[PDB]
């Protein structure tokens, strides 16, 4: 429209469009209408690339606008309402400066290049701030952080220097009920589980380089725990096998030449349910009711479906020793197996030890862990406790009963 | 085996010698071809009228 | 400069004074470099304006550091600290515990369907003489018994 | 820094005063004072780690609790009689979890693939429905795999990377017994358009050159043993 | 070997690296004029032999355009970030309010919890019945005894 200050506005052309578009986005954003205008402008700046004086300069422009609008969104509700756009036009982000599309699967963005030099820093700021809440986090917040981490991880290639962490063992893994509802056999069980969890699974490195008092301490704490848990799992599979064996013996003695196959034991839905229709409709009505309870804006402050809540002792006891809900024990066994795998490789390989020593040193040249002092009295106790829990008991147990969890843990460890 | 014939056709169109590596490729290709041809084969040389004799002895 | 928002407002006010001074300096510069007397008065007005621009700028950088410090001080406050004053913990604990019971009961119910289910004997008798081989999985219970179940 | 006139005299004067020495590190140009080569190396590393790293945990032992939950949940999905009508609830659960403890996308796709291939026989229906509704499914460039002109266009190249990787590990003893199920899961995925074929073919272990060499060896050995022939020893020696 | 003091000194510089491009640009515009105007008061002048900008009034207009642009960009940059601070604060207060009043939501959760227990009750019951019918069929099969 203006086209009147042709000589005057000749000085800086591209910058003028940039600033006026920025002001447009800002004044419209401050909805279902502002989002529409913003998206249309954000597409316009892509489509008007060829006409620009410096065609490459569109990159640092486009991203720029994007950041601004990411800032102006009111609440994570609006952010989740807006994200499907940015997930639609990813392939436009991947070309930093080239005006021709890239082959699907190749990205030309780098952590320290002109486009991302500030944007990655800023989005990491936002991710850190969202992580820092940790108490007042609605499920909307976790969904938003996930969308963001997945977007950024898909932008940069797998190989870039900032797309795989360099050996940072995550602290803050607690599953407690966020300092809410936080408080015989129950109390000692809770104390023992807390102690072993903290000292062994929170930091496998420390519990790998100890003074031979620490190792024996966690061992004398751990042993009875595993004893009780495995006794319970034995009761569980005993109930299953008793049911199946009685049914098979009856169905065999009730027919002419059946001769049932005692080997297979995979679960199957009972006959009087696999062919009914009233019961299926009722169960579907109930699942729909519960699901509608869950995904409602009134109840967005719940815990995940598998948290263990080390804090409330009695709830922990009710969770682990039940004989009908065995998933919690599977989580515990999986945790032990992972950590023991790492400790064994650390102790025995004497090659990853160098890498972890280097990583610990570079971030902090002052440390206290030996990293060299493995005389043999220690090494022995550690590599013995590992091969004891990880192999002598767990695999030997789930090699006869449930030969599918077996393959699962073996595949995951390898 | 899983009934996706076009990738392997396009590969063996280029490197036929691959068939020397193992025998099982020929057997599996024959399996898919035989399933392809069976219903045409039954329509002629009529064995459908004679299909009603594959039953087991009662105990 | 107590809050991140208030410090940003002070910075904006410091930006405006610098802008007016800069624009006036530029116009005097144009008059001086324009293709005497008017040029002589301008050549003095320019030092008069100089005793102003540096002082105003000074302030802008000072406030930039001020704002950076406040932002970092605010970002140190974690979520736990803010929720120290919630008036009623009780209801919060009751509500959270309830969710834990509901999760554990759901796993038992789902486990207790296909995985721990117990079923019928499967005695088999077939009326049609044609059936010479029986699948043994298509066996179902009689319609009268099915209604009761 | 603000005044018009300056020189290295400011550098020296700042080097002299030790009281505000840390304030200078905070805000001004203090690349000079922190001159110990060890210090500047530590600085480069700490910056590149604390500012531009993604802060996510992509090895199983790094965020144990996290992966624990996920994989346990996955087992649940295959032991659920009504699992087929609750796909969306499972996807929302997995996103909630991956959000809470900052799991990676690559490693979590791998964890899904492994414990899925463990049940693939009689789970494939629910498995494919699950992947079909998750956002790790290439929706605007879906591969075809049934048209000669498109055997190499489209797909989800990250899944292609992870799969072409896991298909080349047959050295340990534990994977030699699961290679079958894993190959079957990939063969299922490789016809519903999840990944294009050539993106898998070009990247599995035996390179085309070593294959051609083995082929020439087999050809020569076969032709010789055919034309010349070999005497089968009955009572020889 | 680096002492505890030196390590803390590098850590503080890392904890503060800021890269605000809008800002650095406006300060650079202020400088490109302060060095020229300050030079003219000195009377050094000269035709841009040094990097002090050029007196030729043909790029004075180019400076005028840049002054209007960089300033306007910085003004928008800060206006945006303060809006973000106002929004995130409001959202955090909102979640705290939902935390204060949750007693209105205990009843529906209690209801689903109880409803699910009744469903488990009936399924456990039906399983007892299948065990009773199987036992009676067993008795019947093994010989005659009624």
């Amino acid at each position: 429209e203006p086209l009147e200050k042709n000589i005057s506005a000749i000085h800086d052309r591209d910058s003028l469009i940039d600033i006026i578009l920025k002001r447009f986005i800002i004044d419209s954003m401050t909805l279902e209408k502002g989002l529409l205008n913003s998206c249309i402008g954000l597409d316009f700046v892509y489509n008007s690339r060829f006409n620009r004086s410096n065609p490459a300069s569109w990159g640092n422009t486009f991203f720029e606008l994007f950041s601004t609008i990411i800032d102006l969104l009111n609440s994570p509700s609006t952010f989740l309402k807006f994200w499907p756009y940015a997930e639609s036009r990813i392939e436009w982000f991947k070309m930093n400066t080239s005006v021709e599309p890239v082959s699907l699967g190749e990205s030309n963005l780098i952590s320290y290049k002109q486009p991302l030099y500030e944007k990655l820093r800023h989005w990491n700021d936002i991710l850190a701030k969202l992580e820092n809440n940790d108490i007042l986090n609605t499920v909307k917040h976790y969904n938003m952080k996930y969308k963001l981490e997945n977007f950024l991880s898909e932008l940069l290639p797998i190989n870039e220097e900032s797309n795989f962490n360099r050996s940072a063992s995550i602290s803050a893994l607690q599953e407690s009920d966020n300092e809410w509802n936080r408080s015989s056999s129950d109390v000692i069980f809770a104390a023992d589980y807390n102690f072993v969890f903290y000292h062994l699974i929170i930091c496998p490195i420390e519990f790998a380089f100890s003074d031979l008092e620490y190792k024996n301490d966690v061992d004398r704490s751990l042993s009875p725990l595993l004893d009780a848990i495995l006794e319970i799992e034995e009761n569980f599979y005993s109930k299953i096998k008793m049911n199946n064996r009685t049914r098979y013996s009856l169905e065999e003695a009730l027919n002419t030449e059946y001769y049932a196959n005692y080997d297979v034991m995979t679960p199957k839905l009972p006959v009087y349910m696999k062919h009914s229709n009233a019961m299926k409709m009722d169960r579907n009505e109930f699942w729909a009711n519960l699901q509608n309870i869950k995904e409602s804006d009134d109840y967005t402050l719940r815990p995940t479906i598998m948290d263990i809540s080390l804090s409330n002792t009695t709830c922990l006891y009710k969770q682990l020793t039940q004989e009908d809900d065995d998933y919690y024990r599977k989580q515990f066994i999986l945790q032990l197996c992972f950590t023991t795998n790492l400790i064994r490789n650390l102790i025995s390989s004497d090659e990853t030890r160098n890498f972890y020593k280097s990583c610990y040193l570079r971030e902090n040249p002052l440390s206290d862990i030996d990293f060299e002092n493995l005389d043999e009295v220690n090494k022995k106790r550690g590599l013995n406790l590992c091969s004891y829990i990880c192999d002598n008991r767990v695999l030997k147990f789930y090699k006869i009963k449930d030969p599918d969890f077996y393959r699962v843990i073996r595949k995951l460890m390898s | 085996i899983h009934g996706c014939v076009i990738p392997v056709i396009h590969v063996l169109k280029q490197y036929p010698k691959v068939l020397y590596v193992s025998e099982s490729l020929s057997r599996y290709l024959g399996r898919v071809f035989e399933y392809l041809l069976n219903p045409l084969y039954t329509s002629m040389t009529s064995s459908g009228e004679s299909k009603d004799m594959a039953t087991a002895l009662m105990i | 400069g107590r809050t991140y928002f208030e410090s940003l407002c002070e910075e904006e006010q410091s930006l405006q004074e610098s802008q007016t001074h800069l624009l006036n300096i530029l116009d005097i510069l144009s008059v001086l470099a324009d293709p005497d007397d008017l040029l002589t008065e301008s050549l003095k007005k320019l030092p008069d304006l100089h005793r102003e621009l540096i002082n105003s700028s000074i302030r802008l950088r000072y406030d930039k550091y001020q704002t950076r410090e406040a932002q970092l001080l605010e970002d140190t406050k974690t979520g736990r600290d803010v929720a120290a004053g919630v008036q009623n913990p009780k209801s919060i604990s009751e509500y959270y515990s309830t969710f834990e019971h509901l999760n554990r009961d759901t796993l038992r119910y789902i486990n207790l369907l296909k995985r721990l289910s117990v079923d019928l004997a499967k005695q088999v008798e077939v009326s049609d003489p044609s059936v010479t081989v029986y699948e043994m999985d298509k066996w179902v219970p009689s319609e009268k018994l099915q209604g009761i179940l | 820094t603000v005044p018009n006139i300056n020189d290295l005299t400011t550098i020296s004067l700042c080097k002299l005063i030790p009281s505000l020495h840390e304030e200078l590190f905070k805000f001004s140009w203090i690349s000079s004072k922190l001159l110990n080569k060890e210090q500047t190396t530590l600085l480069r590393h700490l910056l590149k780690k604390s500012k531009y790293e993604l802060k996510k945990y992509n090895l199983l032992v790094e965020n144990s609790v996290g992966y624990g939950q996920l994989v346990a949940l996955l087992i649940l999905a295959y032991y659920d009689p009504d699992n087929f009508s609750k796909v969306s609830a499972y996807l929302k659960e997995i996103y909630h979890i991956m959000g809470k403890y900052s799991l990676d996308s690559i490693r979590t796709l791998d964890v899904i693939l492994n414990v899925s291939s463990q049940f693939i026989t009689e789970g494939y229906k629910f498995f494919i429905a699950l992947l079909r509704k998750s956002d790790s499914w290439p929706s605007s460039h879906v591969a075809n795999n049934s048209n000669y002109s498109s055997l190499n266009e489209g797909g989800n190249m990250i899944a292609a990377n992870i799969i072409s990787f896991n298909l080349s590990q047959y050295n340990e003893e534990v994977d030699k017994e699961n290679y079958e199920r894993y190959m079957d899961m990939c063969c299922i995925l490789l016809k519903n358009g999840f990944v294009n074929f050539y993106s898998i073919w070009d990247n599995v272990k035996p390179e085309m050159e070593f294959l051609q060499e083995y082929i020439q060896n087999l050809e020569t050995e076969l032709e010789e043993e055919s034309t010349k022939g070999v005497e089968n020893p009955l009572a020889m020696a | 070997p680096l002492s505890q003091k030196q390590i803390d000194q590098v850590r503080t510089k890392v904890h503060y690296s800021e890269v605000d491009t809008p800002f650095n640009k406006y300060l650079d515009i202020l400088g490109k004029v302060t060095k020229l105007t300050g030079s003219i008061i000195n009377g050094t002048l000269s035709n841009d032999d040094s990097k002090i900008e050029k007196l030729t009034e043909q790029n004075i207009s180019q400076l005028k355009e840049s002054a209007h642009l960089r300033f306007l960009d910085l003004q928008s940059s800060i206006d945006t970030k303060k809006v973000a601070d106002e929004n995130w604060e409001t959202c955090q207060q909102e979640t705290l309010a939902k935390l204060e009043n949750l007693k209105d939501k205990l009843p529906d959760i209690k209801s689903i919890h109880s409803k699910l227990l009744l469903r488990i009750g009936k399924l456990q019951g039906l399983y007892d019945s299948v065990q009773v019918i199987n036992r009676e069929v067993e008795g019947l099969s093994e010989g005659r005894t009624s």
